[PDB]
Parts: structure tokens; C-alpha cells; sequence
């Protein structure tokens, strides 16, 4: 219920100039429409919902540092075999050669570290209650245990 | 885009606080609790959904500070 | 702070040890030898003239003076772990002033170890009549036995199934409460008890083999609950099971005396590892341990050479 | 950045400090309940949803940054 | 993004350092003792209403600083 | 006020910093001492005037403040 | 208030660091011998006379940022 | 290289401050959580993983630093 | 009244810091004997004095600083 | 070499605060699993092998500040 | 005297530093060998005489800004 | 290379820095880390060419500092 | 004497951070090896005359400090 | 008083720090090894040669220095 209002808020600093006027003051009836039936349960600890929104944040951050990371990894052989030093200059390419035998292994290592992050993005999902049996525990095997192979 | 100035720079400072005050407070944070979990697994490989549940929460003070950070570009 | 002076305070008590070779002589030396040997020791110093209940009086006043008067210290973080220690054996020695008291067996009878509630906890708890009352005064200085023996004491006031029921929900309030620091060592030697006491309780209650949790203390961590039964159905398998565990010279052991060995010394290669153990709880905890091994093998070498039993008789139980 | 202003950009800079210094404060408050956290599977099942409720409190000296926000500019 | 006048950035400095600060100092102060909490719980149902009076203590430090900075702040 | 000069904007500074860096150090005093209140009720009932009081103590240098402060307030 | 050079800018901010800074310093203080301090008064009811004016030593440290303001002010 | 622009500057400053402290905060987070360990790796070859599993967390943080000093790149 | 120069702040700033980092130290030297000292009283009332007499040291540091404030200030 | 305008001015600093900035985060890092660290080689002389690769991952910070340096003078 | 120079006043801060960096050192350095002072007593009548005698030693640290600076003084 | 412009006097001052930071962090590296081990050289005289290797780690930290102060100056 | 050349101001500061923070570093190594000590008092009566030895080579180097003050001042 | 101009000045300064903060660093180091260290040969008389090769490492970073203090000031 609460989604059109952010996306309301979202857009004038999302395309900044290309959007934020599609919608505006419409988060104002859109929280409304958020809040109605976890109140009709009762639910005498409804703040509690703040902490779903908290993933949202940490889905994007997971890709996003997939990303950096991965990106990262591509200006290493760039570093590392191709342009940076002083402004950035041609010998530079054989002066790093020093270093560019180096660089290669070390970027291999660490490059498995970030693909245990889309199982991080994975594990936000698993144990949130969108079709599964675990919840900390309760009866069935952990999902850890499922996906390796 | 232009030559910088004392109010731009204003807006310009604060970016790398917003991000670096809630990334600290997510690592400190993280650092009990986190700490916490590889006992627990030792002990009850059962109990991993915790373990595993430490570490990510404190990390939403981080992101906050990013979108501060973030935000004051676009209006520099 | 504190345990920079515990470590060093107990760096130096290390020191007055009365050798393997001493034990060894032992089994060599008439009780006349023995006691001779023991005077020149620091033993000697609690023992005045010659006789084995001042050998074993002087084993009581000699941790005593080394350790037992660390109880009242009581202020580091640690110094309430040991508290914890101490307060396990006291806990039997509780559980022998309430069976005193219940049976019109006199208060005046029952020694203490070294208590953190001082005489007078206890004279008064004995002399606070109710079990809830005897149980109330030990909870006036503060004690987490106090209020477990409350606990258990809620629902019934019938004694000795509430100091049995109180063990083992005691080892288990112990279990959270070792847990409430952390300085490992303590912590691990008592994992490795949790261990010890199922596998000697099954082995008590062994042919039993009823409903095994109302004995099974919780906390098995290489045990649990159906292999402490199994070993109480009579499976002996279960040792043979339990092996590749860290308890290896329990192996194949089929008689609790030489259980209770193998287990001293599994529990005491655990005791052993603190040596220079920092905040760390192993530097004094291993030293109260060497004090106790010492104590054991005195006592039981005293008595040998007393009657003059065979080197033999001890053999088995003066190492391990 | 912003019309300008020295002044402006003077409260601007604090209002998002303001929001920082907080989520530094609710990250390890998070931290030391967080520990307790592993103690709560065994404490009691019914104290747990009072442990898990105790997390709740500290995103409010959060909230104070933000208020700083919202007021000051617009209005500046 | 407008403007007030001269007096506003410098005035509103201490404001939001007073939240900051004070926030920071009350997450920790609340944790250690909302960790603290939970033993009693189990132990006594009776301190639930005692853990009702025992936690609030720090949090009290920002709410004077409210007022006063609305009376100096936002006075524009 | 909310006019003036920066130099008076000086004076308003450090008021909310006298109150603000004493409570950083109010919850810090109050987590230690807190976390020794809980017990000291839960075990002994006949503690609560003691440990009701305890937690107080440190709490006195923010105060100070506000006496001086209340007795200025608006001046400037 | 008041209007004025740099030197008076200088003192009259400073009145709340003096405080601030040894506050910060006293509330640690107070808390570890007050801790302990929870527990004396627990051991001996009898001794409260003396628990009470047993406490009290730390607290110095603050006293001297009210001095020093005493004397710096009169520029301010 | 040279003289750098006024606004090359601003933002120079500030891309400093996000390497640094993520990348500080990275390895203490994993320092202490590494710490508890090592019994374990002694143990069992194959639960390994676990401490292992710890030290993935915390390393979002400087790869966040990265993204931010992207954007900025070209106006550095 | 005062005026400002740049001589003049330099030796307006340093009268407090000598007071105040001896304070710091003092606090901290104090606060750890302090909490030791506790129990010596409870048991021996004769030990009360000998506690008191041991806890008093550090506090000379602060002095040491009152020396040289004076000697800095003067020519201001 | 001689002078340098303001981008050479600011990394000429740079390339100091990042050799010994790395440093420190280092040895920090290295403290607390250094002093864990040990007990395991005393036992075990086969896991050795597991142990000299075990230390190595915040170890990075002190490499990038060579290359770095490297890249800042040429700007300088 | 007056606004002198920069040189009279600038001169006079670093002597401060000094005693003051300094000062902090020995009353940390008296805490810790106090504290366990406390614990010697208990433990040993005889050894109080070593922690009572070891308290003495970390003062001098203070006094180390002022020899140097009672033979340059004719300067200030 | 002794007196020159602007350039110069930045890379003179952070030449030192690059050399002092260090030092701190490899010491306090040394000082966790050499705690521990001695106990298990006791027993271990097993390790002691595994000793050379051990203690060796932080200590590169130092190793840094000399490349880049020499090529700085003892090379500029 | 008073104001005088600028090579004095910038030469001043650092002559004093040399004698103070040497201090606090032989300051901490008593404070340490103290609090080990009373067990050690104990123990090791034994080491005297070696400890006695020891204890004589450093204290040569607090008349070198005094000594590079006095003679570097020339440009003071 | 001295020679004027800002460069030599400039120049002059690491030579002190050098002093100080390498200091602090060896002394963190002594503190908590020469605890161990001393007390080393205490309980484990074998430990003595042990102790004269494990101790040693912290020594060298001063004596290069007095060495390059002798080359800095020929740049001055």
C-alpha cells in the first residue's frame, strides 16, 4: 500500500530533471493505504515493519558493491597493466609490467570473495517468509544445505 | 562543473562524513555482535540462522550515510 | 584488573608442589616415610606430628591457604568464575548441610571448603528452620544456588528430591553462568564435566534405563541424551562410540573406578592448557587443579603406605 | 551549492551531522542488545519477543537529525 | 533553499551537536543495560515492571535540547 | 536570537555543548553502573532505594548547564 | 551577548569544553568506582554513612571548568 | 597535476576520507572476529567455513567508497 | 570586554588544556583504584583510611598545569 | 621538486598520510588475532602451513600506498 | 606584551603540550599499578610496600616540558 | 633538497608523518600480539626458528617508511 | 626574547612534543611490568641485582633529550 | 630570537615527532612484552635465553634516527 508515494518522492531526484513531478504530496494518502490491515489484525507491535523496509536498502547495496567490486576488478589489469601512474603515460605499460605479472593472482583470490555476495542478496530472501519452512530453525533441513551443487 | 568555492565546498565536505559515520558505527557494531555467532555455531550448527543474522543489521547505518553522500551531488 | 597480580600471585604459588617423584616414593615409603616426606613439604607445614587424618587436615588447610583464600577476593570478572568453582563442591556441601538438617543430624558436622558466604550464612541457614527459610538465608548474601534451591523448592518442600533436582537444574543454571564471562578454560573444563558427570551417572543408574533426561544433565557437547541412555540400557558401545571423541582413555573402560581415571585425565590435559593464560582463565584454574591432583594423590598414597597397601593398589590412580 | 548563503550552508552541513552522530549511537546500541540476543533463544520463548522489542528504541536519535532537516531548510 | 539572515548558521551550531552527541552517548548507555535487562526478566516476571522504570534514564538529554533550540532556531 | 553578527553566534555556541558533551559522558556513566543496578533490585528487593538511586550520579553535569542557561535563556 | 573582538569569541565558547571535557572524564570515573559501589552498600547496610561519603572523589575534575569561567568571563 | 582547480579541491578531500576509514574499519572488524577462532580450524577442516563466513559481511564498506569516488571521477 | 590579534589567541586558548589533560588523567588514575577500593572498607572501617590515603595521587597533575596557566596569561 | 600549485601542494602531503596511515590500520588489525594467534604453532607444527597463510588479509593496506605514491609524484 | 607577535603566544603553546601529553601518561600509569595496589594489600601485608612504592614513579613525565623550558626561559 | 617552494615544505612535514605513524602501529601490533607467545616458547623451543618467522609480520610497517622517506629526501 | 624571527614559532612546538612523549612511553612500561609485579615481588625477590642492571641502561638516554633540546635552540 | 621566513621552518619540524610518536609506539610495545618479559625468567629460568632472543625487537627505530636528524638539518 505504501509503494506509490515512494515512488512519488523518488523521482525528482531520480532523474533529478528527467522526473519528480510525475507525483509528488501523494505519499501522504499512500502511507495510509500501507498501515490499514496490519492494524486490522491489531498487531500490538506494528513499528516493527520499519525493519522490512531496512532490506530493501541492503538488496541494492549487495548488487551495488557486486558491482563496485566488480568493477574494481577490471581497473586492477588497468592499474596494473595499462594507464595510471604520473598523469597516466605509455611506458607506464612496462613499468607496471614489474608489478603486471603480480597483479594477476591476487585478483583471482579475491574475486571469489564477491560471489558470495549474490548468495548474501540470497540470504535476505531465503529466511524472510516468502515460501519457505525455515525461520530460524522450525522443521526442515537449513536451505544452506540445498543450493551448493 | 565550475570553479569551487567555500558554500559548494560546504555541501562538498559533508558527502564523505555521511557515509564514513555510518559505516564506522555498522563495523564496531557488527564486530560484538558477529563476534558472537562462531561459538554458537560450535556449539549448535543448528543455531546458524543467528550467526547469520548478526552481521547483516547493523549494515543499514552504512547505506544511509551513502545516500546522505550521494544526494549532496546532484545539488553541489 | 586483577589477574595481572592472579597470574603472577599464582606464578609464584605454582611453585610448592610436591613432585611426581615424590608420589613415587610414596609408593615406596611406609606411612612413617610418607609422613616424613610430607612434613618436609609444604603439607608438612599443616601437619604436625605424624597420622593420616592430619595428613588429610593438613591437605584441607594446605589448598586452603593457597587458594581458599581467593574466595573472598571476589571482585574481577574472574574472581566470580572461580567463585563458580567453588561454589559447585560448596553446593555439595550445601546439600550436606540440608541432609544434616533433615535427618536430626547436628549442623556441627558438616566441614565447608572454603565458602564465599561466610559460617554464619550457614549456621543461620541451618537455623532457619523451613527449607524455604534454610534456602533464604544463603540468598541474603547473594548466591545463585540460593535461588535455584528456591526454584526447585517452589513446587515441593521434600529434600533430597529437591537437592536432586536442584544438581542438575544447579549445572544447568552453572551452564548459563559459566557462559555469563568469558575466560574459555573454566568454561571447557566443565563442558568436559557436563561430559564426565553423564557418563558416570548413566554408569550409576546403568541397568536402569527409564525415562534417561531425569538424569541426564543437559549440556553434553560429544554426549547426549541417547548415548547417555544406551550406556544407562547397559550399551557399553557408547564409550566405544565415544571415542574420537576428546575422551580417549575411556575407551573400552568397563569399570567406573578407572572411568573416573581416564576421565581425570582427559579433564586435566583440558586443566593442563592453562600455563600462561592471560585474563584467560587457565593460569590460576590450572593451578587449583594441580593443587587438587596433588591432594588425590596424597591422600590416596597416605592411606597405602598407612596399611602399608600395595604399590599396586594405587598404581592405576597416582597418574594419570 | 544551494542559492548560496554562508550561513545557509553553515546549518546545512550540521542537519545531516546531526542524522551521522546518531546512527554511529544506534548501531552499537544495537550491538550490545545484539549480545544479549544470543542468550534470548534460551532465556525464555516469552521474554524473546521482549528482546527482539528492545532492538526497537534506538533509530529515534536518528530521527532528531532528521527533524533538523526537514525544518530548517525549504525554510532556508 | 532560500535565506534568513547573519545570525542563523553560527546559532545553529551547538543545536545539532547537542542531539548528536547526547544521541550517541544514550544508544550506548540504553544497550548495555537493555542487555543487562533481560537476566532479570527470566529470572523475575515481578522486575517487568521494574525494567519499565529502569531503562529510560539517558534518553532525557536531547528533549531540553529541543526546546531550547526551537526557541533560538527556527526563530526564522 | 535569531540576529546579529557572528561573533555573538560564538556565545551561543558552546551552551548546547556544555550540556551536550557532559551527556555523551552521562550515558556512558550510566551504562557501567546501570548494568550493575539491574541485579542488585532483581536479587535483593530491599536494594531498589539504593539502585534507583545509583544510576543518577554521574547524570549532575549536564545540569549545570541548565541552571545558567534557564537564567540567560533569550538574553542574547 | 554582547558584541565584541575575537579574544571574547574565544572565552565565552571555552565555558563548556573546561565543563565538557573533565564531565566526560568524571562520568567514567564515577561509574567504575560506582559499580563496585554497588555492591558495598549490598554487603553492608550498616556502612551507608560511610558508602555515602566514600564516593565522592572523582567528581573534582568539573569543578575547575567552573573556575576557569569564573576568572575567563567579564570578557564575555 | 599542477595547479589544481578550486573545485578539484573540494571533492579531492573528501575522496580520501572514504577509502580510509572503510578500508581501517574492514580489518579491525575482521580482526577481532578472526580472533575467537582457531581451536576450530585445528579441529575440523570442513567447518572452516564459518569463521570464514564472518569476515564477508564487514567487506561491503570500502567497495562502497569506491561507487561514491566513480560518480565524482571527471570532476576531480 | 576584550578585542582581538593574532597574538592574543594563542596564549587565550592553552591556560584551559594544561588544567584539563592533567584532569583527564586524573579521572582515569582514579576511577580504576576506586572501584578496587571498595570492599576494603566494607569489611575493615580501619582499612577506610588507608583506601582514602592511596587514592589521592594523581591529582597533583592538575596543578602542575595551574603553574604554567598562570605563567601563559599574564601577558594576555 | 621546488614549487607546486595546489593539486601537487595536496598530494605531496597525501603521499606521507597514506605510508603511514596504512600502517597503523595494520597493526591494529594484526593485534588482536596476533596475540590469539600463537598456541595453535606450539601444538601443531603440521597446521603451520595453515597458520602463515592464516594472518594475511588486512595486511593489503600498507601495498596500495606504494602504488599510490608512486602515482601522486608525476602529479607533484 | 599586548597583541605582541604571533611568535610570543605560539612559543607559549607548545610548552604546554608538552606537560600537558605528558601529565595524562602518569596518571594512566599511576591507574594501573593503584588498582592492583588495592588487590596487594589484600593479598599481602607485606607486599603493599612494593605497589604503595610503585605508584610513586610515572609523575616525572610532566616534568620533562618544564627542565627544558626553565633553561630557554629568557625568551618568552 | 633544503630550501625551495611551495611543493616542498608539504612533502618535508609528511615525510616524518609517514615514518611516526608507522612506528605507533607496528608497536602496538608488537605489544598484543608478543604478549601472548612467550608461555608457549617456554614450553616451545620447538618453534624457535618458527619464533624468527612470527614476531617478524607488523614489523614490515617500518621497512615502508625508510623507501619512502629516503626517495623523498636522501633522494630530493 | 618575545616576538621574534618565524623559524622560532615553527621549531618551537616540536622541541616539546620530543621530551613529552618520550615520557609517556617510559611511563607505560613501568605501568604494565608494575602491575604483573606483587606476584612477581613474591616470585622473583631473585632477579634483583640483574633487575638493578637493567634498570641503569636507559636512564642515560633522558640527559640525550636534554641535551638535543639545549643544542638545537639557535633558531629559537 | 631567529632567522625569519616560513621554508626553513617548514623544514625543521619532523625531526621532533620522530621523536615523539615512534615513542609512543615503543612504548605500547614494552608495556605489554616486558611484563611478560621480565616475568619470563621469573617463573622459567630457561625462559632467560629465550627471553634474550624474543624481547629485542622494538630497539632499533630511535638510533637511525639521531643518524637522519644529523641529515635533516643540513636541509635546514
Amino acid at each position: 500500500g505504501g509503494l506509490v508515494g515512494v515512488l512519488a518522492l523518488a523521482a525528482s531526484y531520480l532523474g533529478n530533471l528527467q522526473a519528480g513531478w510525475l507525483q509528488g504530496l501523494m505519499y501522504l494518502g499512500f502511507g495510509v493505504f500501507l498501515l490499514a490491515v496490519l492494524m486490522s489484525r491489531i498487531w500490538l507491535m506494528i513499528p516493527e515493519i520499519f525493519t522490512q523496509a531496512g532490506h530493501i536498502l541492503s538488496h541494492i547495496r549487495i548488487y551495488a558493491v557486486g558491482a563496485a567490486g566488480g568493477i574494481l576488478a577490471g581497473l586492477l589489469t588497468d592499474v596494473g597493466f595499462a594507464l595510471a601512474e604520473r598523469l597516466g603515460l605509455l611506458g607506464v605499460l612496462l613499468g607496471l609490467l614489474v608489478a603486471g605479472v603480480l597483479h594477476l593472482l591476487i585478483l583471482l583470490l579475491t574475486t571469489l570473495g564477491h560471489m558470495l555476495q549474490p548468495i548474501r542478496l540470497l540470504w535476505v530472501e531465503f529466511f524472510t517468509k516468502f515460501g519457505f519452512y525455515e525461520e530460524n530453525g522450525r522443521p526442515y533441513r537449513p536451505f544452506k544445505s540445498v543450493r551448493e551443487a | 562543473a565550475a570553479s569551487g568555492g567555500l558554500d559548494r565546498g560546504l555541501i562538498a565536505v559533508g558527502m564523505g562524513l555521511a557515509v564514513g559515520l555510518a559505516a564506522l558505527g555498522t563495523g564496531v557494531a557488527q564486530a560484538r555482535i558477529g563476534a558472537a555467532g562462531v561459538g554458537a555455531i560450535a556449539e549448535d550448527r543448528s543455531n546458524f540462522g543467528t550467526a547469520l543474522i548478526f552481521l547483516l543489521l547493523p549494515e543499514t547505518l552504512v547505506i544511509f550515510g551513502l545516500l546522505i553522500a550521494f544526494i549532496l551531488n546532484g545539488r553541489l | 584488573d586483577d589477574f595481572a597480580y592472579l597470574n603472577a600471585r599464582v606464578r609464584v604459588r605454582r611453585g610448592t608442589l610436591l613432585k611426581e617423584s615424590f608420589f613415587q616414593e610414596a609408593l615406596d615409603l611406609s606411612f612413617a616415610d610418607f609422613l616424613r616426606l610430607l612434613s618436609e613439604t609444604v603439607y608438612g607445614g599443616e601437619l604436625a606430628g605424624q597420622g593420616l587424618p592430619d595428613v588429610d587436615r593438613a591437605v584441607l588447610r594446605t589448598q586452603a591457604k593457597l587458594v581458599g583464600d581467593l574466595p573472598r577476593l571476589v571482585t574481577g570478572e574472574a574472581r566470580e568464575a572461580v567463585r563458580l568453582l567453588l561454589l559447585r563442591n560448596d553446593l555439595h556441601n550445601l546439600q550436606a548441610l540440608l541432609r544434616a538438617k533433615a535427618t536430626g543430624r547436628p549442623f556441627e558436622e558438616v566441614l565447608l571448603l572454603p565458602g564465599t558466604l561466610r559460617e554464619e550464612v550457614w549456621r543461620q541457614a541451618y537455623e532457619a528452620q523451613d527449607p524455604a527459610g534454610m534456602a533464604q538465608v544463603l540468598a541474603v548474601p547473594g548466591h545463585p544456588l540460593a535461588r535455584a534451591l528456591r526454584a526447585v523448592l517452589r513446587e515441593t518442600q521434600d529434600l533430597a528430591r529437591v537437592e536432586a533436582l536442584l544438581a542438575k537444574r544447579f549445572f544447568e543454571d552453572v551452564a548459563k553462568a559459566a557462559k555469563g564471562l568469558d575466560q574459555p578454560a573454566l568454561r571447557d573444563y566443565l563442558a568436559l564435566e557436563v561430559d564426565a558427570e553423564n557418563l558416570r551417572t548413566a554408569f550409576k543408574l546403568q541397568g536402569s534405563g527409564l525415562a534417561p533426561d531425569a538424569f541426564f544433565l543437559k549440556g553434553g557437547r560429544f554426549v547426549d541424551r541417547v548415548r547417555f541412555a544406551r550406556l544407562m540400557e547397559g550399551d557399553y558401545a557408547v564409550l566405544d562410540e565415544l571415542s574420537g571423541t576428546p575422551f580417549s582413555g575411556l575407551s573400552g573402560v568397563r569399570d567406573l573406578k578407572a572411568l573416573e581415571r581416564g576421565l581425570r585425565c582427559v579433564l586435566l590435559k583440558e586443566a593442563k592448557k592453562g600455563v600462561q593464560d592471560p585474563l584467560g582463565v587457565g593460569l590460576v584454574l590450572a593451578y587449583v587443579k594441580e593443587r587438587e591432583w596433588e591432594a588425590v594423590r596424597l591422600r590416596l598414597l597416605a592411606r597405602r603406605a598407612y596399611f602399608g597397601l600395595p604399590r599396586a593398589q594405587v598404581e592405576e590412580e597416582v597418574v594419570c
